[PDB]
């Protein structure tokens, strides 16, 4: 409704000036004394000056979509006038479940001895639960304790051989991360491999579970992930170390987020400091792995806070014996899958994007940096309204819009609208005067004298 | 806005490791660089000469031990020029247990000058097998009731420690010394009442030196029942000062507690006379009791301290952080009280310490790592404070504020500042700032370098001191686009680098690509929320990494420039100069 002009010499520089400025293409809108900056102002100010409605150029942002699919449309082209948003709709239809890869990363410290007994027998029940959810799941297994330096474990040679209390016969030395079982649909393979594992121990309370998860996400070929749904089950009864804690063991080198598995062990764990929580959040979202924290009653409210950071994550209360884990994993798949996040990749400071979330459960959010719906049911559609705004005349660019936890994307091609798209190729088609051609009611002569009327 | 990047100088020894540059310290005549080892290499300090461009390893003379941890902790006192270096890597085994504490070195003058050393928060090893000797005063100064209450204490101690691997012996001393029973005499009876049946009050002088030497040579013997594989422990009970002089060097290998009792130890000057007979620190091994009836209450302190699952000071990791102000040194002990944490108030000679922790001790404060950071907040008219971060508290982290002892008083805990995001390491870096240089430190800067979200990693929050306490007034904003860049891993007051009389602050973000340093100029009323300069590491050196892991700047007085700033990096240490330009 208001227009500030500064440089204007053309229809393009007019639209570039501001989102309220409009241009009059009428032939002869300029009296001789006046310059031709006068063709650009607010629409009411143009009408004031005798310009007709039809002769006013008011380009508006536009959204042209190219399009049963879970996430539609698949491609969008935007024409962005500076300061005016364009609005296109994304619809999310939750498909019937994908196959599920589930990796079981277990705390093998001594308080988990009774836990470990039950879990060696749970491979059958696990696949049953996966196949009850969907079709043709797989399972895997890994175990962790902590790094093997002071004061995280006791480094006294006897306690390195038996980190458990001295009574224990069947006990294994502490270790960072052991990859026990590749992802397989065979239970008895799970049973023989997981049955080979022994209990262990360590010294100070928190544990290197985050080291192990970083290895699970950084070694996709060793774990054997399919390009399907990926669940990582984190079962523990203690807290966790993160970056900065390694300083007590004189480990000052940050985690590099690379696969350091050798012989299915994380051998260089004493070289690298623990990962930061966010570093793990970044790696889990890249590889589309969704963690499920199965923690005892005393750890629940702590691991709940992790879900504020890692969007696709779930917490469940594990029993002291890890017996209820199968009912915990189902409840967690339900919590993960019934909530949807619609986010975009990294953007420049020039573009701004917001999301109106129209959810099926009868709840509406508007103008948010991220689309968020919960209560999502299978084949019950939900609509996201995306509003993209450009601050200036933009260079050609493209970004993607993802449904978090899924690889399906919406490719958004962003194009500027800095040009006016005017009229009258013809009618009389009669004019400039000197050799040179017309564009938008103001001649732009061919090089060769130039000037104005030509 | 004015640090001459184009004139940047880089320093690096030929054998330097990756953690050369973990701590940088500017003391006139050059830079001190900490170089904690990596792998099986040990740690070292480096004196970097300003003119030569050569960094040389520092030799610690009289240093008996040096670990991978050396150079992890560097600090200096601006008031007197002292340098404190600590080595939190003193690891030893006590039975099947490993202990972890620190070894701190103080350079009053310079690195080439005289060195002091102590072991803050160090727990001596009491093994399962202990040979304990009671050495009790029989002087004429003891009323027959007091001398009786001393024998009752020895009996009650042995009664508590029957059915342990402790074996006992007792020696009365006055002018001479008599073994009341040997270790084998305890093996044949385990009767504290029948072993002291024959003891008779000597009623003579108090000769402590010769008594301790007597116990060293004559009482600890195999033929008298002393196990050579056992920890030797001596407990001295005396009601006055010693009537002889000399040295107990023969008894150095023995752990010595000493208990002064009664009116003769009312003056503090008479209490410090007991210090030389006992082990260090004196705060642990010297017990002053004003009355004799307090010998019965004492059982909890002196029985208990003499395959763990619950820890006090064994894994204290003392000296993992330090700060010095006005001749007063503190080191943090993150492992104390089951990694609840705390800090140690050090005697100026490093021969004694005092532990200050969380109060109360709840399950919630455990594994919080209090003392990961320590920063003095001095002031003249207002009271001086000590802020310590517990970056792991409840997995979110917090910062506690302690007030110096006032008058007779002790340390008090005056405020708590909690973090709101898990794993953010809120309080993993602290920095006191006095913007306008009035002698009053108004600002507490708190780092949360692992903070995640909103397309920038790490945060620095600005707290200002009010009448009630520290209030959050602002935040130092770093550039977005590095969500894991760890903005806030290093925060230092830079003195004044634009010559406007207002102190400026640097913040390192060592994981933003190859590292960066943000300069925040001080304004009137506080700090500017927006940076005036951002130094990328890639500009200074091509292969550089972790640029900004450690920052220290000072007004340097030989050379061209306003201020000099030393910034550490991976294998590198870099000096920048402030200019009027
Ligand atoms: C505009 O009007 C002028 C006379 O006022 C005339 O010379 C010129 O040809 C006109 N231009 C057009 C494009 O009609
Ligand atoms: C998207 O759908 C909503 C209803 O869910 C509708 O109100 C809106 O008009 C649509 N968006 C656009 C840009 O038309
Ligand atoms: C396990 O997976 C393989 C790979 O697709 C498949 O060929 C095999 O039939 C599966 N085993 C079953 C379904 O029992
Ligand atoms: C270092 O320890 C040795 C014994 O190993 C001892 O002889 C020496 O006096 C100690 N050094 C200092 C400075 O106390
Ligand atoms: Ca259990
Ligand atoms: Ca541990
Ligand atoms: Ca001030
Ligand atoms: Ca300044
Ligand atoms: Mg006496």
């Amino acid at each position: 409704q208001e227009c500030t002009k500064f440089k204007v010499s053309s229809c393009r520089e007019c639209i570039e000036s501001g989102p309220g400025c409009t241009w009059c293409q009428k032939l002869n809108f300029t009296g001789p004394g006046d310059p031709d900056s006068i063709r650009c102002d607010t629409r009411p100010q143009l009408l004031m000056r005798g310009c007709a409605a039809d002769d006013i150029m008011d380009p508006t942002s536009l959204a042209e979509t190219q399009e049963q699919k879970q996430l539609s449309p698949q491609k969008v082209t935007l024409y962005l006038r500076p300061g005016q948003a364009a609005a296109f709709n994304v619809t999310f239809r939750r498909a019937k479940g994908y196959p599920i890869d589930l990796y079981y990363l277990m705390d093998l410290s001594y308080s988990m001895l009774d836990d470990l007994r039950n879990v060696k027998k749970l491979g059958g029940d696990l696949l049953r639960a996966l196949n009850e959810i969907t079709e043709s799941g797989r399972i895997g297994f890994g175990s962790f304790v902590d790094k093997t330096v002071l004061p995280f474990v006791n480094t006294h040679p006897d306690k390195l051989r038996n980190p458990c209390p001295n009574k224990e016969k069947e006990c294994q030395p502490p270790f960072a991360f052991r990859h026990v079982l590749k992802l397989t649909n065979n239970s008895n393979q799970f049973q023989t491999e997981v049955g080979k594992q022994l209990i262990s121990g360590n010294l100070d309370a928190p544990e290197g579970g985050l080291d192990a998860m970083m290895q699970v996400a950084a070694c996709p070929e060793e774990i054997g992930w399919r390009k399907v749904t990926r669940l990582l089950v984190f079962a523990t009864d203690d807290g966790f170390h993160f970056a900065g804690d390694g300083k007590l063991g004189a480990i000052l080198t940050p985690n590099d987020g690379r696969c350091h598995l050798e012989d299915n062990l994380y051998k260089r764990s004493n070289e690298f400091d623990y990962p930061s929580v966010g570093q793990l959040a970044h790696k889990l979202a890249e590889n589309n792995i969704q963690p499920i924290f199965a923690v005892t009653s005393r750890m629940v409210k702590t691991y709940e806070k992790l879900t504020e950071i890692i969007p696709k994550s779930a917490v469940g209360e594990l029993s002291e014996d890890s017996s209820n884990v199968v009912q915990l994993i189902k409840n967690a798949y339900n919590k993960l899958s019934s909530r949807v996040f619609l986010d975009h990749n990294a953007l420049p400071d020039t573009l701004k994007v917001t999301y109106d979330s129209f959810c099926s459960n009868g709840v509406t959010h508007r103008n948010q940096p991220r689309g968020d719906c919960d209560g999502v049911q299978i084949n019950v559609p939900i609509t996201f309204q995306v509003k993209v705004t450009a601050t200036e005349c933009i260079q050609e660019q493209s970004f993607v819009i993802r449904a978090l936890g899924f690889t399906d994307i919406v490719t958004v091609q962003v194009l500027p609208q800095c040009e006016c798209r005017c009229r009258d190729q013809s009618r009389d088609r009669s004019l400039c005067h000197g050799k040179g051609f017309l564009e938008c009611g103001i001649c732009r002569c061919d090089t060769g004298y130039i000037g104005k009327n030509c | 806005y004015n640090l001459d990047v184009r004139g940047a100088r880089s320093f690096s020894p030929p054998r330097a490791g990756r953690h050369f540059g973990y701590r940088v310290l500017q003391v006139g005549n050059g830079v001190i660089v900490g170089a904690p080892g990596e792998g099986n290499s040990t740690g070292s300090l480096y004196q970097c000469q300003s003119g030569t461009g050569h960094c040389l390893p520092v030799t610690l003379r009289g240093s008996n031990y040096t670990s991978k941890y050396l150079g992890m902790t560097l600090a200096t006192d601006p008031t007197d020029g002292s340098i404190l270096a600590c080595d939190p890597g003193l690891s030893r085994t006590c039975d099947q247990n490993t202990y972890l504490s620190g070894l701190c070195y103080l350079f009053r003058q310079n690195l080439q000058g005289p060195m002091l050393q102590g072991r803050p928060g160090f727990q001596e090893c009491i093994k399962g097998n202990v040979d304990l000797v009671f050495l009790f005063d029989g002087s004429m100064s003891l009323q027959p009731d007091e001398f009786q209450k001393i024998l009752d204490f020895m009996k009650d101690v042995m009664k508590k420690l029957s059915n342990t691997s402790y074996q006992f012996a007792a020696v009365q001393f006055s002018t001479s010394y008599k073994t009341e029973f040997d270790f084998s005499d305890y093996v044949k009876w385990k009767d504290p009442d029948a072993l002291l049946k024959h003891v008779k009050h000597m009623l003579l002088l108090t000769n402590t030196f010769g008594a301790i030497n007597y116990v060293a040579t004559e009482v600890f013997r195999e033929e008298l029942g002393a196990r050579p594989d056992a920890t030797k422990v001596l407990i001295i009970i005396t009601d006055g000062e010693a009537t002889d002089s000399g040295n107990i060097d023969a008894a150095k290998d023995i752990i010595r507690y000493i208990i002064g009792i009664g009116k003769h130890f009312q003056t503090k000057e008479s209490q410090e006379t007991l210090h030389k007979f006992a082990s260090k620190p004196a705060s642990e091994f010297v017990k002053i009791l004003d009355t004799f009836e307090k010998l019965k209450d004492l059982f909890t302190e002196l029985q208990k301290k003499i395959d763990l699952t619950s820890f006090n000071m064994e894994l204290s990791s003392s000296g993992i952080s330090a700060d010095l102000s006005r001749g007063h040194a503190v080191v943090g002990a993150v492992g104390a009280k089951d990694w609840a944490g705390g800090f140690l108030d050090l005697k100026a000679d490093l021969q004694d310490d005092t532990f200050i922790g969380n109060e109360p001790l709840t399950p919630e404060v455990r594994a919080g790592y209090l003392g990961y950071t320590v920063t003095w907040l001095p002031s003249r008219q207002k009271t001086s404070l000590l802020a310590s971060g517990a970056p792991r508290y409840q997995h979110m982290g917090r910062v506690l504020l302690f007030q110096e002892p006032q008058g007779g008083g002790h340390w008090s805990q005056v405020q708590t500042i909690h973090g709101t995001q898990i794993g953010s390491y809120f309080g993993g870096e602290l920095c006191g700032v006095d913007v306008d240089q009035d002698g009053e430190t108004e600002l507490l800067l708190i780092g949360a370098p692992l903070f995640y979200g909103e397309q920038r990693g790490g945060r620095v929050f600005i707290y200002q001191r009010r009448q009630l306490g520290f209030e959050e007034v602002s935040e130092l904003q770093g550039d977005p686009g590095y969500p894991l860049g760890r903005f806030g891993e290093a925060i230092t007051a830079l003195t004044d680098i634009n010559g406007d009389g207002l102190v400026d602050v640097a913040v390192g973000a060592p994981l933003e690509e190859q590292g960066a340093v943000y300069i925040f100029n001080g304004r009137h009323g506080g700090l500017s929320p927006q940076p005036s300069q951002r130094i990328e590491g890639t500009q200074v050196l091509s292969g550089i990494q972790w640029f900004g892991r450690s920052i220290h700047g000072v007004k340097d007085l030989e050379g061209d420039g306003l201020a000099d700033v030393a910034v550490g990096a991976e294998s590198q240490m870099i000096v920048l100069s402030s200019r009027p330009v």
